[PDB]
């Protein structure tokens, strides 16, 4: 017997979307205003600074690199990654003032739900928190705007079973990457980290 | 059962490996898509030795391809059996070497080493029992030689018990292809002597000689030469995959043929070989195979054993044949030519039998012997290298990569000791 | 099975290194994943079992639900990596009164009640790899007061990385063991 | 009863006309007679080609002669590759 | 009879051509009666399943037939009307160009 004839359920399209050509970091590099240059030493593509980091103005220059993470094409992508990582790790205490200004571009980058943008933002999440030994406790009020995307990809993982995993080098598995940043935030955030994280993502379990 | 992991460095090695997997796939009856469609149940007795299974009726070979430029990788994917290779196993760089041995060894070797070890660890741990790996590379080049030497040292460090079987192609003394060829072989040999358990030598000159001595083809291509090398490849490992009346493996071959640790460089040869039209005239029997194997024209290494002496010899057979006939043939060849065999080691010849012959061949055989004729090969490269080395100019390329100039003398001194070691064992 | 087999020294029941480690076990997955991967702490391949519902994701041995083990060794040794999450496992043994019992332990367990059917044990582990050793004969002799008979069934649940499950005839300390049968 | 059969057969035939099935299992298996016909044709072609190859000259070298030897060599290689392909007792093909 | 043992075995009831089904069914009923006369209950059950599947297939075949016929007739009507619409559109276009060519002559 039959009692209804209804619709079809949405076929889990959460990974396919991929836009292009968004950022504002382009226009500053489209005219040679960004003081970065590419060095083509054959070992690895390395970047060079037109302005030494000692005299760099962090409040205006750091947010621009965070904007470039949303880029899809090669040079802006590579310059954004290398510039962001270098500045965050070597800047030190000067980063803490730039957190309210760099969260918004990071929020925009995370909201794209792109296949490759989210891994870079997740790694940037890791490196931003470990700047000096502080500023992981300053992201607590920003959890309500940064973490909501991590719910989307939290439970996605590769189910194989007996098969040995082959992709561990170019580790792309979203579940393991999300878990790493959540442990890093939980260890670095402090006593109030777990309360806010558990409020945001109820699936997570403590590291205390 | 007892697995072997296959490694393909080198533009030469990749083509050799690609043809080798074509031969094995035809031998076992594996579709280019990896699905079994054969006719013999014996083909699935020990297919796990070379293949891993992907649920869904798909078998993936234990193949790892290494390079420094993606051009070779693109060519391999364009091949007929390119879908069989696992895409992730392809590991390659972006900055080539350009036949510069030092550049491949130091500059890109350090980067490529860390990554490639993870796949070699994965497949080594994806078997119930590992016997040894397998390396195919060229010596005159700069990518396969330098990187293979680095990976051979790393393989020895990580896996001491496992047998590191290496197959190499010696630069052609008369006409090979590069200005700088003596330098690459000079630095590669020192690493090969200490680490590799077994080294097999093949020369392109002998292959072209074999083509016009026996095959009578007009315009031979690299496909035929790679096919003969793959034929020797299959014959060496055949006894592991199929039963027989007298079984031998890489360990048994090493024990019998190697009397001393450094005397392990071997020559290879195959029989039967017959031109496309003369095969009707020939009556293929056990004595005919014995004549072809020991014949100098069929030897695929450019070193005449008659100029030297034999230390150990080994013969393997594929098909169904009388063991008495094989033993009699081995004894007769030993008594007839006593002027070539070392006096203090009797019964220098080994024998083995494999039940299943290859496709199309009713009877087949493979010969691996060790002789003092190898001293000519190192003498040739040393002679060419000597006047290369006295004119420092060409090494200045390798000096840029951080290589010390004293590295060349250490390698040359090692070859001189090896040549002397082969000399006094003749007496 | 193992009724016939000679049992002396060591008898391993699971090992992440090899072709098909789970070819001997049964796999049940709900709301989670089972994956085999390479762990950086030991630089060797290990099995991974993680799920949102620990009760609905486990591996059991032997495969066949009617058949039972015949492992004569009194000691079962577990080597697992703790993932700061809920963990549980159960072992089924036979008693001298011709009775069946199962010992399910849990880290989120609270009490240690010994009601006749199942026995519950709370335990606490340290972060990283552990070397839990459970003496089946001693536990049955001490807790239930009966006598121990050969092990029957083994089950391990999710939120852990397991690479070694073996039995020993007696308790061995460090280095009186094969070099593979210990932690790096 | 004939009238009932006519009604039943017509509607059955109309229904079957609309629903086809995929050819992944329906790929045609060649008959033994066709396989023998192809095999003997290839066998005769190979025998003729090798007979031509045997009928050549020593020492003769020129563009035409060496091109003839090249063509006959590759023709024989293709024919034997085809012969081995059709050597199997079961051949599944999708004819064009 | 070689076929009638196959639907007793599990034939799809579609591999049989439609002309054969009317001649199959009397044999299936008779063989089921023999198999239930002899004390053998499963042998009669498979025959019962085979005949019921044959009947269920043919009943819905009648129910499905006219639906396909109605769809086909409407489809050919739609194609016919579309072709007429395209011809009318061209006729309209030609008429408008004809009028404009006359108005321009009048204007000059
Ligand atoms: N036998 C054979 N050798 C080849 C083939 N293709 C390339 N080679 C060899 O590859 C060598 C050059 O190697 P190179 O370009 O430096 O790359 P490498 O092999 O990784 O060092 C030459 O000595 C060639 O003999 C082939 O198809 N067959």
């Amino acid at each position: 017997r039959e009692v209804a004839p209804v619709k079809r359920q949405k076929r889990s399209l959460h990974k396919k979307v991929s836009p292009n050509q968004h950022t504002e970091f382009r226009r500053f590099y489209d005219r040679g205003d960004i003081p970065v240059r590419l060095v083509h030493t054959t070992f690895k593509n390395a970047i060079a600074w037109s302005v030494d980091p000692s005299v760099l103005d962090y409040q205006h220059y750091l947010p621009l690199f965070f904007d470039g993470l949303r880029e899809k094409e090669e040079p802006y992508r590579f310059f954004a990654r290398k510039g962001t990582w270098e500045l965050l790790k070597n800047g030190g205490t000067r980063v803490l003032q730039c957190i309210p200004q760099v969260v918004i571009p990071l929020k925009k980058a995370l909201d794209t739900r792109d296949m490759d943008i989210v891994p870079v933002a997740l790694r940037t999440m890791q490196k931003l928190v470990k700047s000096s030994e502080l500023a992981g406790e300053a992201l607590i009020p920003f959890y309500r705007q940064l973490l909501p995307v991590l719910n989307e990809f939290s439970l996605c993982n590769k189910n194989l079973g007996d098969r040995i995993e082959y992709g561990q080098r170019k580790k792309e598995n979203i579940g393991d990457l999300i878990q790493e940043t959540l442990e890093c935030l939980e260890l670095n955030g402090g006593p109030e980290a777990f309360i806010n994280i558990q409020y945001m993502i109820p699936t997570y379990q403590s590291a205390k | 059962v007892r697995e072997i992991v296959h490694i393909q460095a080198g533009q030469c090695g990749n083509q050799i490996g690609a043809k080798f997997w074509e031969v094995i796939s035809d031998e076992h009856g594996i579709d280019p898509t990896g699905s079994y469609h054969g006719d013999s149940d014996l083909q699935l007795e020990r297919i796990n030795v070379y293949y891993n299974e992907a649920t869904g009726g798909k078998y993936v070979p234990r193949a790892i391809l290494v390079d420094l430029e993606p051009g070779t990788m693109d060519s391999v994917r364009a091949g007929q059996f390119g879908q069989l290779f696992r895409p992730d196993n392809f590991v390659f760089g972006q900055s080539g070497a350009g036949n510069n041995w030092a550049k491949g060894y130091y500059t890109e070797g350090q980067e490529l080493c860390e990554s490639i070890l993870d796949v070699i660890r994965k497949e080594a741990e994806s078997c119930d029992c590992l016997q040894g790996f397998q390396l195919v590379h060229s010596l005159g080049g700069g990518t396969g030689a330098g990187l293979g030497t680095l990976l051979l040292n790393k393989l020895r460090e990580e896996y001491p018990d496992r047998i590191l079987s290496t197959y190499s192609i010696v630069p052609s003394p008369k006409v090979s292809d590069t200005v700088v060829e003596p330098y690459n072989c000079t630095l590669s040999v020192h690493q090969l002597v200490e680490s590799a358990d077994e080294v097999f030598c093949i020369d392109n000159e002998a292959l072209y000689d074999i083509c016009f001595r026996t095959l009578k083809l007009t315009t031979p291509t690299y496909g035929d030469l790679n096919h003969l090398v793959s034929m020797v490849m299959s014959g060496t490992t055949c006894a592991l995959r199929f039963p027989g009346q007298l079984n031998s493996d890489l360990r048994k071959l090493a024990v019998n043929l190697v009397p001393f640790p450094r005397l392990h460089f071997f020559i290879v040869g195959f029989a039967p070989l017959t031109s496309r039209g003369s095969q009707q005239y020939r009556a293929l029997t056990v004595p005919e195979l014995t004549s072809q194997l020991f014949d100098n024209k069929n030897m695929m290494a450019a070193c005449d054993p008659r100029r030297g002496v034999y230390l150990t010899a080994s013969a393997h057979f594929r098909g169904r044949m009388s063991s008495k006939e094989v033993d009699e043939q081995m004894l007769n060849i030993q008594a007839r030519n006593t002027s070539y065999f070392v006096e203090w080691i009797p019964s220098n010849v080994k024998s083995a039998i494999c039940d299943i012959p290859p496709r199309g061949l009713k009877m087949a055989a493979t010969f691996i012997g060790n002789t003092t004729a190898f001293r000519e090969l190192f003498t040739r490269v040393d002679s060419q290298f000597q006047k290369m080395y006295a004119r420092r100019a060409f090494i200045h390329w390798y000096v840029n990569e951080g290589l010390e100039t004293v590295e060349f003398d250490e390698a040359r001194s090692n070859m001189t000791d090896l040549i002397q070691e082969y000399e006094m064992y003749e007496t | 099975m193992f009724r016939d087999k000679y049992q002396a020294g060591f008898l391993n029941l699971f090992y992440s290194v090899g072709s098909k480690p789970l070819s001997i076990w049964e796999q049940h997955v709900e709301n989670g994943y089972i994956k085999r991967l390479t762990d950086p702490d030991i630089r060797s391949c290990v099995l991974e079992i993680v799920s949102t519902t620990v009760n609905n994701t486990y591996i059991t041995c032997p495969i066949d639900p009617k058949e039972e083990l015949a492992i004569k060794l009194p000691f079962l040794v577990l080597v697992l990596k703790y993932l700061k999450k809920y963990f549980t496992f159960e072992i089924q043994v036979l008693d001298d009164m011709n009775m069946r019992r199962r010992f399910r332990a849990s880290n989120f367990q609270s009490k240690t009640r010994v009601k006749p059917f199942v026995c519950t044990l709370p335990m606490r582990l340290d972060p990283g790899w552990n070397q839990i050793q459970f003496n089946l004969s001693d536990f049955t002799r001490r807790a239930y007061g009966t006598n121990y008979i050969e092990t029957l069934r083994v089950s391990v649940f999710a939120n852990c990385r397991v690479r070694r499950i073996y039995f020993s005839d007696r308790l061995y300390t460090e280095d009186e063991v094969p070099p593979e049968y210990r932690l790096i | 009863k004939q009238e009932a059969a006519d009604e039943a057969e017509y509607w059955d035939n109309v229904r079957e006309s609309m629903v086809p099935e995929d050819t992944e299992t329906r790929c045609r298996l060649l008959s033994e007679e066709e396989r023998i016909e192809i095999l003997n044709g290839l066998y005769a072609n190979l025998a003729e080609n090798k007979k031509r190859y045997a009928s050549l000259s020593f020492g003769q070298d020129n563009l035409s002669f060496r091109r003839k030897k090249e063509e006959m060599e590759r023709e024989a290689a293709q024919l034997e590759a085809d012969i081995k392909t059709f050597e199997r007792p079961n051949v599944y093909i999708t004819e064009n | 009879n070689p076929t009638r043992k196959e639907m007793a075995k599990g034939k799809k009831t579609a591999e049989v051509p439609p002309n054969v089904r009317p001649k199959v069914m009397p044999l299936l009923k008779n063989s089921r009666s023999v198999k239930v006369s002899r004390i053998n209950y499963e042998s009669s059950d498979r025959y019962d399943k085979a005949m019921d599947q044959l009947d269920e297939y043919q009943i819905d075949s009648r129910r499905l037939g006219p639906r396909f016929q109605r769809v086909e007739a409407i489809q050919r009507k739609l194609d016919e009307a579309r072709m007429h619409y395209n011809d009318v559109r061209l006729q309209v276009h030609t008429q408008r160009q004809q009028y404009e060519a006359l108005e321009a002559a009048a204007a000059e």
